[PDB]
């Protein structure tokens, strides 16, 4: 499953 | 400085959870998930032998470590039936412990990902996230990262909305939020271009879900993150693969999620008056669907 982004 | 910067971040966050040691109470302690800002573990209660579930996270291998309030905070003040219940918090050594109830139905990925729900069971997870966002809506607290995985389960087929560790506030003195946060392909356009944006984001991301629960991925899905977001970016809202069999009270739902304008994308409230949501199907029609059921 693809991961959260931040920044 | 790294020093100053953690050591006061840990005090504050020591200030703002419950004092103590979990373990003072519980057994068993045994890690059953993993996300993006730690590890997640059933345990068990000593006296009674009740499961409960105890998200950890490290505050040194944080991102933003200021979105670790969040993980406390938000289910603190938001008590509702389709909110995850927090029981307590806790620091322990250099992570933050949240005990809060075990789901025990899991993830709506699973679901999702493995067989095709009908519209009864679709409006009724559609209701249940729209009745804890336009609580949140309200108070002007956006979720941000609005995905399947953010949507647990109870046994009985009640649905309630999770990981709120990315949460953002907007209010009268503050109206927009700048910041990149999110699940790339279930991000809005708008957030994605780097444009002041509202609640409006977690409207997007639901439309998003919906095709997931439909078609069973996102769009996009086998391009890369960072490709993918360009795509979201630049082209018109993403359709259905195939229209001839949805209703058209989902057509015209899903129309007031995906659009591009947020300013034309429907709100929380309004969406709870829409027809489309009548068709919710009780807890019991949810049931078949799960991992134990299959
Ligand atoms: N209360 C719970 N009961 C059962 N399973 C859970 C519970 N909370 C999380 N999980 C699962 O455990 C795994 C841990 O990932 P998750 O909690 O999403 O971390 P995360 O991505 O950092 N969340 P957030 O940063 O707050 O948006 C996920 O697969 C969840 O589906």
């Amino acid at each position: 499953r693809p991961k959260p982004l931040v920044d | 400085p790294q020093r100053v910067s953690h050591e006061q971040f840990r005090a504050a966050l020591q200030l703002v959870v419950d004092p103590g040691d979990p373990r003072s109470y519980l057994d068993n302690f045994i890690k059953i998930g993993e996300g993006s800002t730690g590890i997640v573990c059933i345990a068990t209660v000593r006296s009674s032998g009740k499961l409960v579930a105890v998200k950890k996270m490290d505050l040194r291998k944080q991102q933003r470590r200021e979105l670790l309030f969040n993980e406390v905070v938000i289910m603190r003040d938001y008590q509702h039936e389709n909110v995850v219940e927090m029981y307590n918090s806790y620091l322990v050594g250099d992570e933050l412990w949240v005990v809060m109830e075990f789901l025990e139905g899991g993830a709506l990925t699973d679901i999702v990902t493995h067989t095709r729900m009908n519209e009864e069971q679709i409006a009724a997870v559609c209701l249940a996230v729209l009745q804890a966002l336009s609580v949140l809506h309200a108070q002007g607290v956006i979720h941000r990262d609005i995905k399947s995985d953010s949507i647990l389960l109870t046994h009985d087929g009640r649905v309630k909305l999770s990981d709120f560790g990315f949460c953002a506030q907007v209010s009268k003195e503050v109206p927009r939020r700048k910041s990149l946060v999110g699940t790339p392909y279930w991000m809005a356009p708008e957030l994605i271009s780097r444009l002041p944006y509202g609640p409006e984001v977690d409207i997007w991301s639901l439309g998003i879900m919906v095709i997931e629960m439909v078609d069973g991925e996102p769009p996009y899905f086998n391009e890369p993150p960072l490709k993918a977001m360009k795509m979201i970016r630049d082209n018109l809202p993403p359709r259905l693969k195939n229209l001839h069999k949805v209703s058209p009270s989902l057509k015209g739902f899903l129309d007031r999620l995906l659009v591009r304008d947020p300013a034309q994308r429907a709100t929380a409230a309004e969406l709870l008056k829409h027809p489309f949501l009548a068709k919710a199907g009780p807890p019991a029609s949810i049931v078949p669907l799960m991992r134990q059921n299959r």
